[PDB]
């Protein structure tokens, strides 16, 4: 049951389940009501009539409390749990929800379901590293130029696919409650259909962190003053549910993510790949450059070919180019006295034992060159013939040639009878 | 057993099959059967499943979402529910795609293509069809596509025109140049490959 | 820290830790005292004076109880825990302890530490399949011929090395307590030093189950005139500790044993091997026959070479012998239109596309032989030249040869002017 | 903390280095330090560690078992203990083995080996040593080993003899058979490879 491989036995692009990555997670918030106990008011409509009712937020009474576990908790339409900000946070104040995924995600959407009216202006930023730096994702506002300094709804082009846009969509009250904002990461982007083959778009959807910031409140309702406060305590942010939908980013080389030894989240790497995102080749499979799966080719890494004289190799782009873009692997630290690109021949001073297959611990046999009779210790790889001295013969140069006999000199071991 | 004290757990499996304008969603009930499930709620949408929600009873193991935009990416969420509320969802996303119609068996290409050289300007080529009675007159709707290119060099972009008859006149041409001709038949949704190539050269005038 | 592989990076013989395989385990016994509360007497020596004191086994007084747990529990010389048999179970009767390891073990020794006088006759049987069949391991008796119908201590030869022997050693009635019987499996066996390369000895030492049977009691003490029962209740079997020392058997290919998903125990095979005992090669890795690690060669299994057009293979002994005992692997169901032993060439009806390397999906390109102009669809792999008809030429047979022209017949498409 | 209510746990690591007639045992204390350890008990034996037990204090990370037999398989058990008793043992087994001495730097083989054929029965061969003064007489204790074999067929297992002088008489041979001779020098613990081969064939 491995989806990363065929009916048999070849590999194929596999992707982790579509999930809500914000579910178990804890969200850090800039504002929350109940400390100290505070008043908040909700305005409702019947025909054209406003009815303003006021309640108390008691950060410590688990019934009138609104902690930010109520962003990521179970969403039940019946008993609804909402995080809620301080009563009056207004422009130029803003409230920030910030959520860390823990792994690189390819994010299909970000969605907030509000228990208050939606914001007039709201910004969404992401982080493709782990919270060290932030870049904008989406902007929502009535007046985009004057607020976020970005143009209003704009044509995204094949030049800039990565431009965060700003739309007046979902900036509308109403609903006064249960309002929904859904940001699709691939919405309005030209190359979306080709996403599989579009790297810029694969990048755009990648985030380790999501941070939403509510910039401005809709002013809604009639100030009736014995105290202005009643209308003031009624403008705040509340959201019942936060969802960042998407898939764990494995680059198509893994069907699931699992908890590491450190309880880190990582891909369960297949297709001979390594790395947390399966972004690199497994240690011995360097024979060709790493590549993400295209749903046509799985682009698995393939092991170096060493003759079982080495388990280390490195890739060479030139040797790859010359191979007809087949095999660029070269081998390191060839043992068993072998040497070569693939450890396919013998080191100086050795020769091939053809009694033994090319992959054998003893495949390379040392040529014993006679100390007195030979002119050097380096012999011929194929034959094993040593560089015999003058008048000397033999494979090892251990005997005198025909018409010769041994002298008492080491320099000239053989002379003629 | 049966327990309504709490919301049902998450479903055991969810699976989605995308079609042209429709999507078939199939699933299996939550593992613990002690928790009562009254039904299943299926949310769906483009880019996110907040567009529309459809509820079915506890007996349904599949549903076909209809009236969906073509070549679109749908996110689908499947929950089980009872009188307490809705449970933890499963997500799956699928993309609607044009159905791929299996290729029809190929027709046999025209045969006996011949080039008759009138002038420097034009060459007339004719052929035969063994898919036709020997009198060679057309009844069912056929059309022949005729392509020609310059033989020198080994490549040139082909020029082609059509015919409702078994003869055709190639008109604009280069004087004193060898030309490569060929023709295919297409009838209804079936077509044939290109015929054997016939060569001919203009009058050099 | 993988012991199965070199300083880098090649493999080597690796062996699981030496352990007492009987420790956590529960051993089944035929006899235990407490069922009714029963009497037992111990005889002690001071000088030439004997002193007999009696106690009560009562298997529900965790104090006065002697359960078989006490065989495999922690051995503490201070607080001693002893299983104890029924009072006077004597020849022709015998008491049997039987212990199941759960894994194939290479057992270096089996040792019993008694709280009673040792047996005059005792037998050790093993099981190499799981509790299904039993074979003798060792025999201990004063008279071996009359008891076990085996000769007394006997010379083993390189023939009968698997023969269980019988010695009169460790049959001595003293010590009256704390007596010890240690059966070494490799003791006295000729090839023991060469155990690494001796398969019969590797077999001999292999057991999944151990069963000891105490055949006959030493009768020791002075018969008492009041009640004979006192001399009867003083004769029993008692054991402080049961040990099967040895290493989990992984055939030299694993450095540890671990419990799989079904919670049974198995080797953590490495070396591209599979099996409980790493007795077989991992799928797609049998290019050469399996072999246990010799501490010289690790004898790892080698992957079949298919051009990434299939992962299935089977071994061919003949093709191995012809290879010079290198590679006998052949590939099954070559996909991507290739075919061959290694999937190194093209199926009938295709030819080699040399813009693409042999491992490319498109390495084999179909030769489209003209329906009208060609005499068949099977072309030449090298050239891609189709089997042209009588008057036709071309690569695909898509034209008439020189001095020829097209006819109106599909059967004889080209004729002569 | 320090706790004597119970026996100490099992030691953290055990390792054995076998040597020719002794065995070096090294270890590390049990993980939890709350359980007080008075010492360590080392059992050892051939085939099973019931032969002898040796106790050492809590300060020892190693001990050398001595007076062991010399090509033998020893099983070793290591426990830690306090006044309660002994804890759960670790086991390890090792084999005493002969030390591996090699190798002394090789000498230069004899030169000028010559074969003189005396009879059908015997052949007398002579040689020279360049590690000797030109008078070629022996002082230090050297000996030359001389090997011979039949050249036909390609192999025959060699016959060899030793000599304290620079000549030797090979007797007991087949008449009219070609023989291959060679000589090596050995001095003390140092040795040389075989010299260049000299051939000669016995008389009618
Ligand atoms: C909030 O809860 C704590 C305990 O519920 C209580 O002391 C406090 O009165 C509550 N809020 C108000 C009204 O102060
Ligand atoms: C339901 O909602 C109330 C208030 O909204 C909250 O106190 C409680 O924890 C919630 N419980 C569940 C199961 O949602
Ligand atoms: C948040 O408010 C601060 C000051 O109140 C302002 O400097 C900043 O630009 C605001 N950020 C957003 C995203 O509105
Ligand atoms: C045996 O021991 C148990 C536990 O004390 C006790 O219940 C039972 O009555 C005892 N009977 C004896 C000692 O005969
Ligand atoms: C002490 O010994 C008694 C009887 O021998 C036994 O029941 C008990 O379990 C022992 N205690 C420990 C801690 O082993
Ligand atoms: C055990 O006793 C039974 C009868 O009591 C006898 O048949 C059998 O041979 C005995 N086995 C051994 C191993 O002594
Ligand atoms: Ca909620
Ligand atoms: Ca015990």
């Amino acid at each position: 049951p491995d989806p990363c491989y065929d009916e048999h036995g070849l590999p194929r692009r596999c992707i982790p389940d579509f999930v809500n990555s914000a579910f178990g997670k804890e969200v850090k918030v800039s504002s929350t009501c109940g400390k100290p106990p505070s008043r908040y008011c909700v305005v409702t409509e019947k025909g054209e009539e406003q009815v303003r009712s006021c309640h108390l937020c008691n950060a410590s009474d688990p019934k009138r409390a609104h902690p930010p576990s109520f962003l990521t908790d179970l969403n039940n339409p019946h008993n609804l749990t909402c995080w809620q900000s301080d009563s009056y946070v207004q422009y130029p104040h803003n409230v920030t929800l910030t959520l860390s995924l823990g792994k690189k995600f390819e994010v299909t959407y970000v969605s907030l379901q509000f228990c208050s009216p939606r914001p007039e202006s709201m910004a969404i930023y992401k982080s493709m590293d782990y919270g060290k730096t932030w870049v904008p994702f989406q902007f929502y506002s009535t007046q985009c130029r004057k607020m976020y300094n970005k143009p209003s709804r704009a044509a995204i082009t094949k030049q800039n696919e990565q431009e965060a846009i700003c739309t007046d969509s979902h900036t509308d009250v109403r609903p006064l409650s249960g309002g929904l904002i859904a940001f699709s990461t691939l919405d309005g982007r030209p190359t979306a259909h080709d996403f599989d083959n579009s790297p810029v778009l694969q990048d755009w959807v990648t985030a380790t962190d999501i941070k939403v910031t509510f910039s401005r409140l809709h002013t809604f309702g009639d100030e009736n003053e014995d105290d202005s406060e009643l209308a003031r305590d009624s403008y705040f942010y509340a959201v019942s549910d936060l969802q960042v939908g998407g898939r764990c980013k494995c680059n198509g080389h893994a069907s699931r993510c699992v908890r590491d030894r450190d309880d880190n989240l990582v891909c369960d790497c297949k297709h001979n790949t390594a790395g947390p995102e399966c972004d690199r080749c497994k240690p011995f499979h360097y024979d060709r450059p790493w590549q993400r799966a295209t749903a046509r080719e799985a682009n698995e890494c393939v092991a170096c070919n060493c003759n079982l004289h080495a388990r280390r190799c490195r890739f060479n782009m030139e040797l790859y180019k010359l191979s007809g873009r087949k095999s660029g692997g070269v081998c390191l630290n060839c043992r068993h006295n072998t040497a070569g690109r693939h450890c396919h021949y013998c080191k100086e001073g050795f020769y091939r034992d053809l009694s033994k297959p090319i992959s054998h611990r003893k495949a390379c046999k040392e040529c014993d060159c006679h100390p007195v009779g030979a002119a050097g210790q380096t012999c011929n790889q194929t034959t094993g013939q040593c560089p015999c001295k003058d008048g000397v013969t033999g494979i090892t140069c251990n005997r005198c040639a025909k018409g010769y006999q041994q002298s008492r000199s080491p320099i000239a071991p053989c002379i003629k009878i | 057993g049966s327990d309504e004290t709490r919301v049902p757990e998450v479903p055991s499996s969810l699976h989605v099959r995308p079609l042209v304008t429709s999507i078939v969603v199939s699933w299996t009930p939550p593992e613990n059967q002690n928790i009562v499930v009254r039904g299943y709620a299926i949310g769906y949408g483009i880019g996110s499943p907040h567009a529309q929600t459809i509820k079915v009873d506890y007996k349904q193991r599949y549903y076909t979402i209809e009236n969906l935009d073509p070549s679109s990416h749908y996110v689908i969420t499947l929950k089980a529910f009872n009188n307490v509320g809705e449970g933890i969802p499963l997500y799956e996303s699928a993309v609607t795609r044009p159905h791929t119609v299996p290729d029809p068996t190929p027709m046999m290409p025209p045969v006996g293509v011949q080039a008759s050289i009138l002038s420097h300007d034009t060459i007339r080529i004719t052929w035969a069809d063994n898919s036709l009675p020997k009198h060679q007159k057309i009844t069912d709707s056929r059309y022949y596509t005729v392509r020609w290119k310059t033989n020198i060099p080994a490549n040139t972009k082909y020029k082609n025109a059509q015919a409702t008859t078994l003869s055709y006149l190639v008109t604009g041409l280069k004087p004193n140049t060898l030309y490569e001709f060929s023709v295919m038949v297409t009838k209804g949704r079936r077509s044939s490959t290109w015929s054997m190539t016939a060569h001919g050269a203009t009058a050099s005038g």
